[PDB]
């Protein structure tokens, strides 16, 4: 269930969802696993806010176990592609797509909660047939690894190699830990 | 006659912490005198008439500005309202009620008509309210401004002089609207909220977002600079309606400290009035700052608190003049702030 | 079902939904197992109401046997970041997450029923798979755990050495040894 | 599905849902079994109810078979704590805990059908671990089993000695023996 809210105007009130009442403001929720239809609903989000305002900081809280790559990464593109500054926050969790597009965000206008936390690892795969096959999409999803620490270096300032020894197991973040590796800009303790 | 400067420094007398607006008004006031002074038969006619608009929070002492401009003033002054009014002929109010209104203080003299100037209060009260689907003809709403278009612009109305003794006269008087001035203002209700999205940031109910924390720390009078029509069309009102009235007045704020300021320097202060009526007795009165203080915030507890500081003063001190002409030997009279709050009585002075 | 109500006002008559009512005065519900979906939830709620008014009390009621800490964590430090007081009332029941966002609430602003029953134990957790990994996922957890005494003990007051011994196990607290632990203020047993 | 009505007011009519409209009328339903979420539901009616009119006396019909402890453990210390006469109805069936909240009603407005039965038994529980963690849940469920009895000889004014040997197993009880055994005020047979 979903709470309705009353936003009054000088025309008269007007009924609105919790969720399109943050929309209004440029605030969007990322919520549970990463999964085409839960990325392309986002994506559409952003795009109506640019029209709206392409001038505006758009606010994105992140609270994700994370999920598939191919939905996360068009996402990333998007962030980039638009003019607005997209303002990205941890809360509650941040797995490795959830941490890459937690450090996409623009630079200074990243923070992460002080009970935060953040996991990152290399990707997940398989394939069962032929040998030949195999060969394929082991080949792909090297170059994604390569790729998704290249993207990670550029954000966090760290360099490659160090990205890739981190990320060869699970390895968590506290919330200290994360500003001092370049992910975050600061927290956001009290409200000053 | 009149010069900007000398009526602002009159206004300054009667006004504390308003600057912008007196610049604005003095310049309107001066130059409606110079039309109808001015026959403005030259190779140029048909001066146009620049109507002001009065936008400020709700006790910001808009009714002062244009009763104490009145007081010296001397051409006639009237207070209406528009909340009354209903177009096409219905229960609530004609539009010509306005203008028979306005002969009583003008005496029934057309010529001192035109020389007065009009007011009219709660304005943003008739917003074109805008659902679709329940009348789509709002009689308070978009209905009202369209009444009041040709009244401003100038049009003759017939107006039965006096009301009449009896059906006897059944005559009526033609009066002219073109050179009346119009004074057209209230307090906006959301206008923050609609220039905010459009002018300064990404605010609102998220994290970075600038919250209200300044509910009453900070005044939004700045961000009332920045008005244009524009935003006015999204609150309610049509483009022909703002035509008509294209000088704007901001009225920031009114400040804690600003109220003790209303105390001790206008001539009509408080103050000023307890400090006579006690001076004939042979009495003094002292107001100390820590009393000033405890009288700002009990009054910013309340609604409208520029208009609840008579029931404060009045009640501290009615006890006191109750005993003040049995008591004798009594030369001054001191009151503190702990009295304000009524745990304490005054200190008596022989 | 959700019954609907109608709430009078001088611009007219306007129904809402029984929770939507109560979330215009300030007062939301936790209600079930705690998950990323019903946390993000609330932290919407939350701030929604900061917009409204920053100085007046909120009221979360609680009943919910808990369930997921990361989705915990996000509210809890949600509470303490805003400025309003967030005033905290047990019903029915309140488990180790329910029991930590509890004792968060505004000092001197916290209640419990007269027959409310509060748990409270160590986190939870498992993992399969190689050695190397365990060790990973055993040392998180085991800070989480830590982490979860010494804010514990910040709000009720008493010592970690000594919440880390009542947390060992599942232990029941009543309503009246709350107030004796320093978990809550008082108990709303009758209207006055 | 729900059916539809059209109540009458003077400033127009308006179309309310069956349950919604018994509401106005300060009547609340109690269906199926008690959980978290049904309870809680039933909670914010109460309070709604309280602020519209704390003079009024509200009706509560019961027609269950029970369920949780926990959840309905709040409902009664609600109607306790509130100034209203909580009145009870017992339709169709009022199981252990449906019997508890029964008979917590105001002293003088409890009442039972003809043809209604009611069924009492002790908490029922259980637990799978080491024998340690077996010792705290059994001390635990047995806090509630007294303290469930202590509150039934207080309102059914029997002594505890009575309520403890009756409630060892199931004991059905009819409507008229509800009445002898203080467990109720009257039976509502026909309108006068
Ligand atoms: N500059 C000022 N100097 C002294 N008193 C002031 C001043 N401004 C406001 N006040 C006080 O505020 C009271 C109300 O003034 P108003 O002009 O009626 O305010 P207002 O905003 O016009 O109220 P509305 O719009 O008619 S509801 C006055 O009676 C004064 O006591």
């Amino acid at each position: 269930l979903v709470p309705m809210v009353i936003e009054q105007t000088s025309r008269g009130e007007r009924s609105f969802d919790i969720y399109s009442r943050l929309l209004k403001e440029r605030v969007i929720f990322l919520t549970g696993q990463v999964e085409d239809h839960m990325a392309n609903l986002i994506v559409a989000q952003m795009l109506f806010l640019e029209a709206e305002n392409p001038e505006k900081d758009i606010y994105l809280y992140i609270n994700s176990p994370g999920g598939v790559i191919t939905a996360g990464m068009s996402i990333y593109d998007t962030m980039q592609f638009i003019k607005p500054d997209v303002s990205t926050i941890c809360m509650g969790q941040a797995a490795s797509m959830g941490a890459f597009l937690l450090t996409a965000g623009a630079k200074g206008k990243r923070f992460c909660l002080p009970n935060s936390r953040v996991m990152i690892h290399q990707p997940l795969g398989g394939y069962q047939g032929q040998a030949t096959d195999i060969e394929i999409h082991a080949r792909e999803i090297l170059k994604v690894k390569g790729r998704m620490n290249e993207l990670m270096a550029l954000h966090t300032g760290q360099s490659l190699e160090q990205i890739e020894r981190d990320t060869e197991r699970d390895r968590f973040l506290s919330a200290p830990e994360a500003v001092e590796y370049g992910l975050v800009d600061s927290i956001l303790t009290h409200r000053n | 006659l009149p010069t900007p400067h000398e009526i602002r420094n009159h206004l300054d007398d009667y006004v504390i912490g308003q600057e912008q607006a007196k610049k604005v008004l003095a310049v309107a006031v001066y130059n409606h005198y110079k039309r109808l002074r001015n026959g403005d038969t030259s190779n140029g006619v048909e001066l146009g008439k620049s109507n002001i608009l009065l936008i400020g929070p709700t006790g910001s002492g808009k009714t002062l500005l244009a009763e104490t401009l009145a007081r010296l003033l001397d051409v006639p002054f009237t207070m209406a309202d528009a909340t009354t009014l209903t177009e096409a002929g219905y229960v609530g109010e004609d539009v010509e009620n306005i203008i028979q209104k306005l002969l009583q203080k003008s005496d029934y003299d057309v010529q001192k008509a035109q020389r007065g100037i009009v007011y009219i209060d709660q304005i943003d009260k008739i917003s074109r309210k805008s659902d679709n689907p329940s009348i789509t003809r709002d009689v308070s709403g978009e209905g009202v401004q369209q009444a009041l278009l040709k009244l401003i612009e100038g049009t003759v109305a017939a107006v039965p002089p006096q009301g009449g003794r009896k059906h006897p006269q059944q005559e009526f008087l033609q009066v002219d609207t073109s050179k009346i001035l119009f004074i057209c203002g209230g307090a906006f209700a959301g206008l923050d909220k609609v220039i905010s999205h459009r002018v300064e940031t990404g605010s609102g109910i998220g994290f970075g977002a600038t919250v209200k924390a300044k509910s009453d720390k900070a005044s939004e009078g700045e961000l009332l600079a920045q008005v244009e029509p524009e935003d006015l069309i999204k609150f309610g009102l049509i483009p022909e309606f703002i035509g008509r009235l294209p000088v704007v007045a901001t009225l920031n704020e009114l400040s804690e400290e600003a109220l003790i300021q209303i105390l001790k320097e206008p001539k009509n202060a408080l103050t000023k009035q307890y400090q006579a009526l006690f001076n004939l007795e042979g009495v003094d009165l002292e107001f100390r700052d820590e009393a000033l203080d405890a009288i700002a915030k009990k009054a910013m507890a309340r609604k409208t608190g520029a208009r609840g500081l008579r029931s404060i003063v009045e009640a501290a001190l009615l006890d006191t003049m109750y005993d003040l002409p049995s008591m004798e030997d009594v030369e001054k009279v001191v009151i503190d702030e702990s009295v304000i709050d009524g745990q304490s009585e005054p200190l008596l002075i022989y």
